[PDB]
């Protein structure tokens, strides 16, 4: 339904031809190797040429009520678990992927429960004073709105103590940096390439007179324009989830493995970032607190690492 | 493939006759797979293009 | 590489890292082939030949370690990657494979920028695990040939105006 | 064949009743649970009572030759390889044996070929001057005969640093000390109890003119006695393999996992320990060193940790 060649989504002997050429396309490539890259979802060599030499989450049939009644959830993994007795949300942002032949072939080392688990991140406090937009991290998290000069290796002390708040927590940066001795931060500083998803979810408990709500943003490639687009009107095209004080009390969002490699480096590259923001700016009844505790948590899932060597951390 | 090896291939040949052995050498926890040729190398292509 | 008797353990005698700065100007056929093309993927073959005497006796660890933003300073570092002990005095070569353990599908050979993550795949380097032995009267030191050739599975596309 | 009660392997009725008595004797425990304790082979709730409110290798047809001839073999565990050109002792010291129901019902967690691999544990020298029965150790060893002191925990400085020369090496705490930041000392600090096998190899590269013999020995559970003993003549009893320099210029060992219970306590129990002890001093030939380097290497294999909470190291 177009004037313009868009493609025959490959190659054809009648594109290019003496007589006329075509805009020219590229076919897939077709390899052997061990699946991987999709998260969740991944479980005699010779030559082909002779030598010379050789011879529904929102719907109005089904409300869910505010925080004063009963409405239990949990999300588990490992030997944690995170329990909630009002209407919470709980989705994947994105649906998993179909996973591919890898160009490494050595067999992947696993943390297991030790690594995919739910880790304790970071504890920060949320007041009413923070406006509209107002990205919100506490010691273990980052300040990271772009314009930062992040002096390498990320693992730097400069980089995390700023004269201002931080605002950020990258994936995994922030959660090694947490937990440097963890399982999954042993085999991360141990290999050259890692592969897994991420869940992170946020508890913050007001009372039934407590109002405001907190977004729970896991933004890809955090660059100068993407954060100031996620603090904006466009940002819910981000996965995200609300965590409205009417009716939650916690909010959970799980994002699968993304990168432009199907294993991504270790201590160069960020594929994900969480952003804890304000929607609505806390709304407390009077002669209580002005500001309530919030705790971020963070889950690797489906951990595997490739490329086995010396360590090298972040 | 094994994880362990008590009795492994020995990895040790001879250049000398006049043929490298190209062979990918058979490892534990490794899994050496072949990949698809490129029309790239073929001198009856590259040499089609003008220079 | 050279390799005396007085080379003590933990002793390094060669290192070369496994991007368009070093593999494209080895001298040999492939480099050529690899600096006509601008990427490549696939496994690497590389031979150390022996050329010692029938006499001596050792061992030369070959480690290869994959991309990190350091090279291995010792030799127990070198040793944490994929590596193999070879005994000097059995078949005259060693065959040891440099696997294709890299972040993405195909490398860049780009001589302007070989430390990229899209370029390099690691280093290889050679230590001395065992020092060299042999009877009195025989030559106190023994040169190892060091050569490299494509995989079965080593490949290269998109040609360019050779790189060096 | 014998006079006495031998005991009929379990409980019969006739052994206890009120006319006689004889030996009472225990049966076998059956139980549920996930398959673990033996190394390399490990792979609703309601209960049963109401209550009241409820309603060859030595063979002479098969001689091996000396150093001299060609006889190549190899070794292989993670990404790790070692060769060798000449007649080398390679044994599984004991068959591995049967799995047996868990106790525990938490999933392990594996290191995978990032902890199961052949490390280099150790470089030492091996001089004339030692006589038989020497125990040699170099850094990475510790001077174990029995009789010292051992100050909790056995990280201490002080016992790792002596005198005198260190003579052996308990696994895993020489090996978690030698690489502390592997993947499996990670899991070994994070888990209360671990399981696995151990592999170790030691390379003595000497020419057709040298002379010695060394025996790699591991001795479960190293105490004063056996220690001693195994300096002794009995202590081919022990798992052994020796390198003798007239045919070898290496030799493996391996032997399957052992203890008390199912898992081993972390950081507390060193159920295999290694000895490279001299049978014969190394006799090198005129106008050459008198003494040759040797390498230690040693290999986990199969191991799983159970288990899982807060850093607790050695």
């Amino acid at each position: 339904n177009v004037t313009t060649d868009v493609g025959a989504n490959g190659w054809a002997p009648t594109v290019s031809t003496g007589l006329g050429d075509g805009p020219v396309s590229a076919s897939a490539d077709s390899l052997p190797g061990r699946s991987g890259g999709a998260s969740s979802e991944k479980t005699k060599v010779g030559s082909r040429f002779s030598k010379w030499w050789e011879p529904a989450p929102s719907s109005t049939a089904n409300p869910q009520p505010s925080l004063i009644a009963l409405n239990p959830s949990a999300t588990q993994s490992g030997n944690a678990s995170i329990l909630t007795g009002s209407t919470a949300p709980s989705l994947l942002a994105y649906p998993t992927a179909t996973p591919v032949p890898l160009p490494n072939p050595d067999e992947p080392s696993q943390p297991g429960p030790s690594g995919d688990r739910t880790w304790l991140l970071d504890t920060v406090t949320w007041s009413q004073e923070f406006t509209r937009g107002w990205n919100i991290a506490g010691s273990n998290g980052m300040q990271w709105t772009g314009l930062e000069s992040l002096i390498f290796p990320v693992s730097t002390d400069t980089n995390w103590t700023s004269t201002s708040s931080p605002t950020a927590y990258p994936l995994p940066f922030s959660f090694v940096r947490a937990y440097p001795d963890s399982s999954w931060a042993a085999m991360y500083n141990t290999h050259s390439m890692w592969n897994c998803g991420w869940r992170v979810q946020v508890t913050v408990n007001g009372s039934q007179f407590h109002a405001g709500a907190l977004i729970l943003y896991m933004v890809p490639e955090a660059t100068t324009h993407a954060i100031q687009t996620a603090r904006d009107n466009a940002g819910f095209v981000f996965p995200y989830v609300i965590l409205n004080l009417y009716e939650s009390n916690t909010a959970t969002i799980e994002v699968p493995y993304i990168s432009p490699t199907p294993n991504t480096s270790s201590g160069l590259h960020a594929p994900w970032t969480f952003y804890l923001q304000v929607l609505s700016p806390l709304n407390p009844p009077p002669s209580l607190p002005t500001s309530l505790s919030c705790s971020i948590y963070v889950t690797p899932v489906d951990s595997s690492f490739h490329g086995l060597r010396y360590l090298a951390p972040q | 493939t094994l994880t362990e090896d008590l009795d492994a291939p020995q990895d040790t040949g001879n250049i000398e006759n006049g043929a490298a052995d190209n062979s990918p050498q058979p490892r534990t926890t490794f899994d050496y797979t072949g990949n698809p040729l490129p029309p790239d190398t073929k001198l009856e292509n590259f040499f089609s293009f003008y220079r | 590489v050279p390799w005396t008797m007085a080379d003590e353990p933990a002793e390094r005698l060669g290192i070369f890292p496994v991007s368009p700065s070093a593999i494209a100007g080895t001298g040999a056929p492939i480099s050529y082939v690899i600096s006509l093309f601008s990427q490549w993927r696939g496994e690497l073959a590389a031979h150390l030949l022996f050329t010692g005497s029938a006499q001596h006796y050792g061992r030369l660890v070959v480690c290869y370690t994959p991309a990190a933003p350091q090279p291995p300073s010792t030799m127990q570092e070198a040793m944490r990657g994929t590596y193999t002990v070879w005994d000097v005095n059995a078949a005259s070569t060693l065959e040891f494979t440099i696997p294709f353990i890299s972040n993405s599908y195909w490398k860049t050979v780009d001589v302007n920028n070989p430390d990229a993550l899209l370029s390099t795949t690691g280093y290889v380097s050679i230590w001395v695990q065992n020092p060299l032995v042999g009877p009195h009267t025989a030559p106190a030191s023994a040169l190892v040939q060091a050569f490299i050739s494509a995989g079965e599975s080593f490949n290269v596309r998109l040609m360019q105006n050779p790189a060096l």
